[PDB]
């Protein structure tokens, strides 16, 4: 059931709160930030 | 890049924070060697330069002195030894007392 | 006939069909008045264009073959083909001189430099190589691309060659120190098909864009590529951006080139069409039914008139142009 | 407050106060009292509050009192006033964001602003689709101190979801007081919306443990961090939930010690007139595209009301769980026809109920299980078309074999079912060599 | 030096707490002033190359990009500083000293991306070969400002150790060597025009 869990959250929110953690959230942080320069935006702060 | 000796002349001749107006020495403590020690030819000469490979040129300002402390010569050619003022230190200037 | 000026018109000089599968790409023979075309029979059949008589077929490789080229002198001619090997054709001859293997997969592409002594080519296990002319050995491979490349062309001088892939990218590299010197991805399906703005367009290009003149006096390398969304966008290499985007091709872009005096763009697409483009004013002059099913690729000759297109059914078509 | 704010030199004066506080009173009593029931019972309660109270009321005879606000002079004034027939843009025709106003929307817009103010819990209950989301976040939009933050509840949720959010979107900082679990930006309002917070399963004693932990959120102001057994106030946080009718399979009657923080408000849905209202703006600024094909935006929106109503009497949830229609199914409706006028310079009018139909067809035929109700679909999409558009080529229009593509085209144009075919043979033969 | 002192005194342990906040506040302000400096002088000079030059934007469109939403946050950074111009309030606003920090590495990788821009530049004027890049951007980017390029000139010609000025800055009326000779041109040359 956690499996259709996530998959609801995932398709009504497009994103999982709890997915990335610790060492995973900050990896996440910084390919997010090469992909925004890397596609053309500036995002410094992590919400954005 | 810049070296360590160019990354510090470099500070001091910018003199973002007042150098110039100090007294900077720059002591070279350890063995000497032609290899390192001869890229110093013109700083030491008349020049008064450091020339990096990159075409740039640093000028000595009046307020540094480059100091060398070294225990022997065994290994130093005669362009470096013509190019500075020589101090020797006996051991009988430290005596045991 | 303005010698910088003729495109293709709908009456078709001859349909030539001798191949027994689609045929993937035809080229014209730099020097000699005769054209190639290589089909997926394994077959490369050579037709004389000016009177439209097959001569004779090359035969020795395995599986479809799909990509032939020439070199500066025409006198060698690389194909690549679906089992994994390269050959080097004696065109004098008509033997093959060499064979060369090496790629893992589908080798989708082949180019030989302009210099003559090394053959470029791409392959479906997403790497590009470098062979020797006369040694056949593999040089360099360059790797960066994340999925399957479909061509390899080099520039004009030969010391970029760029390369478009199902990762939704065209690469450009530089061939004497294997660096990836630009990543265009604008596209948002596959690029197919790729190709080099010659110099007479340069400054044609350099006033279509509006692009201001350099004080170098160089513009910097021009790029097209057609592209499975159904666009041809043309790129400029020195500044990674996209001059332009062409639209009003129905389905996927297969080949494109530039007309040899620079002035037009020359197009075919899976939707049956054969389309002639102004990229002065950004859009497409004229449009020909070219085959009746999906166009493979075609080539337009340096001097004289003529214009070449292969198809998938398996006829190939030349076009007289007025 | 706000008023005087506004008014420094003429400060609030004590009749006026006292028609404003009488008046709001009404008010007030109307929609917490009836504001979690249908339209009929609302209408009730105003009738039997005008037979019985002394406050003045408005003089309307047929007009209920609930479509009345308060100004703030003091009077009665009809809510009609602030809604006023707008013109969409052509590029925001049936987007997300875009809200037609409606008598129902500004009066829930204003009741969810007033509640919302005071950082108090709410639910709005009503039918899938209705426009509760919608609702929420006009509201929001009107209060620049909050974010909305999304969670979908489910048969299988528990609180590590809002522990889960909480960690995301906010953190515990240690004080003198104890544990503080606050946003990580300041000065800014949180608020959790939780989509179906009466889907979480009922265990076999009659109790929600989602919603246990949400009621110790909200009454004690806190939870328990069970990590290290600490109790943790929550600051600048608040809670939003929506929720279909209990009645409705699978959804489970809420706690009563739950219900007595959170007032309810019952969202229905639109009527025929409000429908017809919000699409026929949506389809006016759509066929503004064409200007051969404005004067047919008033049938079309019609007709389109009219299918609709029929699928929501025809299929039930009886018949099959996903039968379900809402607001939604027209807000893609208008969305696809829009889609499929972009391109396009111009168009006749069998070719613009030709898409009408195929957008019918894609979003009320391709979920029917058995065959019977996609011949009924069938011949009732004709016979609505045939209706509401009379003087029509009904062949032209009507093809049966309805197919849409731009696989064999740059836009999305119908597509004959041989030319199709063969293509798709073709591009199955590339699919088979690649992939 | 004075706290320190203090600190070395008898009389220091009933001013334990606020010695200890103003060395906190003054090691502060250091942190913040020593990169905030530097960050200043690139941005000085670095708004110069992307303004003065018209063929920046075309040779370098996304360099030119970076910088302009760069000097874009600079520049609400020194309106905020602006509005409330003393020391304590800039030192208190929220997240100052990782603002800065992040304005020195952009700052830096745009100067680091200019490498191109500053080679192809020396051909115009040949000395400049014998000039670093760090100072040839200085050079340029600051040639508004005059007074401080009287640092440069002994590095580009023989004797030329500073350059004569008039009042107003812009008529170059001769030139002077470390000694403090000087020579007098016959024309002077204008740099307005
Ligand atoms: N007055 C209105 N203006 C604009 N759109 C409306 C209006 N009323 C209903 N809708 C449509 O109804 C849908 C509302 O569904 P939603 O708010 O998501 O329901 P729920 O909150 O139950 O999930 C929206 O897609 C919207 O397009």
């Amino acid at each position: 059931s956690g499996f259709l869990e996530r998959m609801n959250t995932l398709l009504a929110n497009g994103e999982v709160p709890g997915l990335f953690e610790g060492d995973e959230y900050a990896t996440l942080m910084t390919q997010c930030k090469e992909g925004a320069q890397k596609e053309g935006l500036m995002l410094d702060s992590h919400e954005e | 890049t810049d070296g360590l000796f160019t990354h510090v002349l470099r500070k001091i001749i910018d003199s973002v924070r007042g150098e110039l107006q100090k007294r900077q020495w720059i002591v070279f403590d350890g063995d000497v060697d032609p290899e390192w020690v001869e890229n110093l030819n013109s700083v030491l000469d008349d020049n008064k330069l450091l020339t990096l490979p990159n075409g740039e040129r640093l000028s000595l300002p009046p307020n540094v002195r480059i100091m060398f402390e070294v225990q022997d010569l065994k290994y130093a050619t005669l362009a470096t030894v013509s190019r500075c003022g020589m101090v020797w230190f006996s051991e009988d200037v430290l005596s045991t007392d | 006939r303005d010698p910088k000026e003729w495109i293709p018109r709908p009456p078709e000089k001859y349909a030539l069909s001798g191949h027994r599968s689609p045929v993937t790409r035809v080229i014209f023979h730099p020097v000699f008045s005769v054209m190639v075309s290589a089909s997926e029979d394994a077959t490369i059949k050579v037709w004389d264009y000016e009177t439209g008589d097959f001569e004779r077929t090359l035969k020795g490789h395995t599986d479809s073959v799909q990509d032939i080229s020439f070199d500066h002198s025409g006198k060698l001619l690389a194909s690549c083909s679906a089992d994994m090997t390269i050959k080097l054709w004696d065109f004098q001859g008509f033997e093959c001189i060499r064979t060369m293997h090496g790629h893992d997969h589908n080798v989708s592409s082949v180019a030989i430099m302009p210099n003559g002594d090394h053959i470029v080519s791409a392959s479906r296990d997403k790497t590009i190589k470098m062979w020797e002319v006369q040694t056949g050995y593999c040089v360099k491979t360059f790797t960066g691309h994340r999925e399957w490349v479909r061509m390899v062309r080099p520039n004009q001088d030969g010391t970029l060659i760029a390369s478009c892939s199902n990762d939704q990218t065209v690469r450009v590299w530089v061939v004497a120190t294997k660096e990836c010197k630009a990543e265009l991805r604008e596209h948002e399906h596959v690029v197919e098909c790729i190709s080099w703005a010659p110099e007479s367009s340069y400054s044609s290009i350099s006033e279509a864009t509006g692009s201001e003149t350099k004080k170098s006096g160089k513009p910097g390398p021009f790029l097209l590529s057609g592209s499975r969304d159904k666009t041809i966008k043309m790129w400029d290499v020195s500044t990674g951006m996209c001059l332009m985007t062409l639209v009003g091709h129905d389905n996927w872009v297969r080949g494109v080139l530039f007309h040899s005096g620079g002035k037009f763009i020359l197009s075919c697409a899976d939707d049956k069409t054969l389309r002639v483009w102004d990229y002065k004013n950004k859009r497409c002059m004229k449009t020909l039914n070219a085959h009746e099913h999906f166009v493979t690729s075609l080539d337009f000759h340096k001097t004289a008139p003529y214009v070449v297109t292969g198809s998938v059914d398996q006829t190939v078509k030349v076009w007289e142009c007025r | 407050a706000q008023y005087n704010a506004n008014h420094p030199d003429f400060p609030m004066q004590i009749e006026q106060l006292e028609r404003y506080i009488q008046r709001y009173l009404v008010y007030a009593i109307l929609w917490s009292l009836s504001g979690d029931s249908r339209l009929k019972m609302r209408a009730e309660l105003g009738e039997y509050i005008r037979r019985i109270t002394t406050v003045p009321l408005p003089t309307a005879p047929n007009i209920p009192i609930i479509d009345y606000e308060v100004s703030i002079s003091g009077e009665w004034s009809p809510w009609q006033a602030k809604v006023p027939q707008i013109e969409v843009e052509t590029h925001k025709v049936a987007a997300p964001d875009v809200v037609v106003p409606t008598l129902d929307t500004v009066r829930h817009e204003a009741l969810l602003y007033t509640w919302l103010a005071e950082h108090k819990p709410l639910v709005l209950c009503g039918p899938p689709g209705s426009g509760k989301t919608m609702t929420l976040f006009s509201a929001l939009r009107a209060l620049p101190d909050m974010e909305v933050v999304g969670l979908n509840f489910s048969s299988a949720t528990t609180p590590e979801l809002l522990l889960k959010t909480f960690d995301h979107y906010c953190e515990y900082r240690r004080t003198p007081n104890g544990v503080v679990l606050a946003p990580v930006q300041l000065g800014k309002w949180l608020v959790l919306f939780c989509d179906e917070i009466n889907l979480p399963d009922m265990d076999k004693y009659g109790t929600q443990r989602v919603i246990s932990f949400i009621r110790q959120m909200v009454e004690h102001g806190g939870f328990y961090r069970t990590s290290d057994q600490t109790w943790v106030k929550l600051e600048r946080i608040q809670f939003v939930g929506a929720c279909n009718p209990p009645t409705d399979p699978g959804r489970k009657p809420l706690s009563h010690r739950f219900l007595r923080h959170v007032p309810v408000v019952y969202v229905d849905y639109p009527g025929p007139a409000s429908l017809t209202q919000i699409y026929g703006t949506f389809n006016r600024a759509m066929l503004r595209l064409i200007p051969s094909l404005r004067t047919y935006a008033e049938p079309l929106t019609a007709a389109m009301v009219e299918f609709y109503t029929m699928s929501q009497e025809r299929f039930t949830q009886d018949t099959q769980p996903h039968y379900i229609y809402s607001p939604r199914e027209m807000t893609r409706w208008v969305r696809g026809i829009f889609e499929a006028l972009r391109p396009l310079e111009t168009l006749p009018v069998e070719g613009l109920i030709r898409i009408w139909a195929h957008e019918a067809l894609r979003l009320f035929q391709d979920r029917l299980v058995e065959d019977e109700e996609r011949r009924w679909t069938d011949e009732n999409i004709d016979t609505v078309a045939l209706k509401h558009f009379p003087n029509i080529d009904r062949e032209k229009a009507m093809s049966r074999p309805i197919l849409y593509s731009n696989w064999l085209s740059k836009d999305y144009i119908p597509v004959d079912q041989e030319e199709l075919r063969d293509y798709v043979k073709a591009r199955l033969k590339v699919f088979y060599e690649e992939e | 030096n004075s706290v320190s002192a203090m600190k070395l005194s008898p009389y220091y342990k009933v001013f334990e707490e606020d010695a200890l906040s103003w060395e906190d506040k003054l090691n502060r302000i250091m942190a913040l002033f020593d990169v905030w400096i530097d960050v200043q002088r690139r941005w000085v000079y670095l708004e110069g190359i992307f303004t003065g030059s018209a063929d920046i934007k075309h040779l370098l469109p996304v360099e030119t990009q970076r910088f302009q939403s760069i000097s874009t946050e600079f520049l609400a950074l020194m309106k905020k500083v602006s509005k409330s111009p003393l020391v304590m309030d800039v030192l208190n606003i929220q997240g100052v000293q990782r603002s800065l920090e992040r304005l020195a590495d952009l700052l830096g990788k745009i100067q680091k991306a200019l490498g191109e821009y500053l080679e192809r530049e020396r051909s115009s004027f040949p000395r400049f070969y014998f000039v670093g890049d760090e100072d040839l951007l200085e050079i340029i980017g600051n040639s508004k400002n005059v007074a401080k390029l009287q640092k440069h000139f002994k590095k580009m010609f023989a004797g030329v150790s500073s350059i004569i000025l008039n009042e107003d800055n812009s008529v170059v009326l001769g030139i002077s060597s470390r000694e403090g000779e000087e020579v007098m041109f016959k024309t002077p040359v204008s740099i307005t025009e």
